[PDB]
């Protein structure tokens, strides 16, 4: 029995380009633990990334946040990609902007 | 939630020559120990991570859980023959007390085997849980036999928990008590079909947790606002979104209102505009 991961991704701020700011990858409802973690910008493995010890929930499934800060440009995609034996390819869910 | 303290572990026994484990200690969503497995010592996040406690004390508690960590890990690769383990496999634990509304401070301790409910503890006895399976109902019957692993529990459970809880919820209320104004803002996301909007709210930076969003038209409550998840910022802070299904033209005049106990009443309220 295992569990895919959910994958949402966000900003602490609002986009103002030009302006610091911080891009989130929550990741969740996943066993086992193994799980692999990027944020990409442009398509590309950002560097210093932060993230969250491991833990888990109620239902034992594990949960981690990751986290980079940056600073959004108008010509900037940004998106986080996700690797979990259940996924039989890495996953990507990119950051929305209006 | 109830307010709780607990520490968790996490164990994964790839085959008879390798396992590793990691923990943590909790303050209900917020980290407050990590563990240096590399070099068998506790890690404090907060100034106030040692809450009340001693020097002396939080060194003793530190030597139980290294010798825990060290020994678990050994003799669960002994037993594993018996217990017919076919190697991968995981376990996790969780051990804390929360305290009850009424004034009760509740202990628990929980084990999973692959994700699985496997035991918990009652009555500071083993409980085997029906998810568990006949290895469950062996592990309890076996567990109850040594007398010095179930003393220490029954300690750090019933004894050592409580204390803690109090003693870290008062040494950290600078951290703990303190309200956090939440900044919203507004956006479009991917429409749902032709004509159709997704009217998105984003709430985030609030503290504590609880809070309320939804969309409005004037002060009737558009019953088809979908909440998102509270989801986690690193600076103890969270983040939430309301999306509303709506058409076009029928998005006009629509607010989101925001609640949350740190605005002193004075709600925040986005015009689509
Ligand atoms: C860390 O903090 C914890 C939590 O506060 C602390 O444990 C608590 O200590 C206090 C004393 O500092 C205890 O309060 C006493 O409890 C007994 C029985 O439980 C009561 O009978 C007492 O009441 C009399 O004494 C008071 C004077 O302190 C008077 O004001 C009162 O009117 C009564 O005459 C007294 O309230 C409390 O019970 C414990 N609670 C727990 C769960 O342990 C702990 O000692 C601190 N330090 C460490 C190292 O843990
Ligand atoms: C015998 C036969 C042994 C038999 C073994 C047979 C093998 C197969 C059976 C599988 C059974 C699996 C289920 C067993 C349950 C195992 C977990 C039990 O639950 C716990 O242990 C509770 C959690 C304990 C957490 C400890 C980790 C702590 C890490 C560090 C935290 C930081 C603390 C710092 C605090 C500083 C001071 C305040
Ligand atoms: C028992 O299980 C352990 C853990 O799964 C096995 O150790 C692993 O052995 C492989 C052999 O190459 C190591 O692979 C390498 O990993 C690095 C990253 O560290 C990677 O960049 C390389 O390309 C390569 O894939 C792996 O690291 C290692 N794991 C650990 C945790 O050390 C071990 O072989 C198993 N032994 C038996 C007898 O079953
Ligand atoms: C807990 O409950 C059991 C119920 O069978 C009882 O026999 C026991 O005395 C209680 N207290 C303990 C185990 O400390
Ligand atoms: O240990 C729990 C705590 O509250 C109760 C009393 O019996 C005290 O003596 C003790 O310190
Ligand atoms: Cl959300
Ligand atoms: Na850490
Ligand atoms: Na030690
Ligand atoms: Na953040």
């Amino acid at each position: 029995i295992q569990r895919t991961p959910k994958i949402q991704v966000y900003s602490r701020h609002p986009a103002e380009n030009g302006k610091s700011n911080f891009l989130n990858c929550y990741v969740s409802g996943f066993h086992p633990s193994d799980i692999e973690v990027d944020l990409l910008k442009n398509g590309e493995r950002i560097e210093k990334v932060e993230h969250s010890d491991l833990s888990f929930s109620k239902d034992w499934s594990f949960y981690l946040l990751y986290y980079t800060e940056f600073t959004p440009t108008e010509k900037d995609e940004y998106a986080c990609r996700v690797n979990h034996v259940t996924l039989s390819q890495p996953k990507i869910v990119k950051w929305d902007r209006d | 939630g109830p307010t709780s303290f607990h520490v968790i572990q996490t164990s994964s026994f790839t085959n008879s020559t390798w396992a590793q484990t990691q923990g943590s200690g909790w303050l209900d969503d917020l980290q407050i120990h990590g563990w240096d497995s590399d070099s068998g010592t506790a890690i404090f996040l907060k100034p106030w991570s040692k809450g009340n406690f001693s020097d002396k004390e939080v060194a003793e508690l530190e030597e139980i859980f290294r010798v825990y960590i060290f020994g678990f890990a050994r003799e669960v690769q002994d037993f594993a023959g018996d217990f017919q383990m076919k190697y991968p496999f995981e376990i996790q634990g969780i051990a804390g007390c929360e305290l009850h509304s009424g004034g009760a401070i509740v202990s628990f301790l929980r084990g999973a085997l692959g994700g699985l409910d496997f035991l918990s503890v009652k009555n500071a006895s083993c409980v085997p849980s029906p998810e568990g399976g006949s290895r469950a109902q062996k592990f309890c019957a076996l567990i109850i036999q040594y007398q010095g692993i179930m003393e220490t529990v029954r300690i750090l459970l019933y004894e050592t928990c409580p204390r803690y809880l109090l003693g870290v919820l008062n040494a950290g209320k600078a951290d703990l008590q303190r309200q956090v104004k939440p900044e919203a803002w507004l956006s479009s996301g991917p429409s749902p079909g032709p004509g159709r909007l997704q009217l998105v709210c984003h709430v985030s930076g609030f503290y504590p947790k609880p809070v309320w969003v939804m969309w409005m038209r004037g002060e009737q409550e558009q019953q088809g606002t979908q909440l998102g998840d509270i989801l986690p910022n690193a600076n103890w802070t969270w983040y939430l979104r309301a999306t509303l299904d709506v058409a076009d033209g029928e998005a006009a005049g629509l607010s989101c209102r925001v609640k949350h106990s740190s605005l002193e009443g004075q709600d925040i309220i986005l015009y689509w505009r």
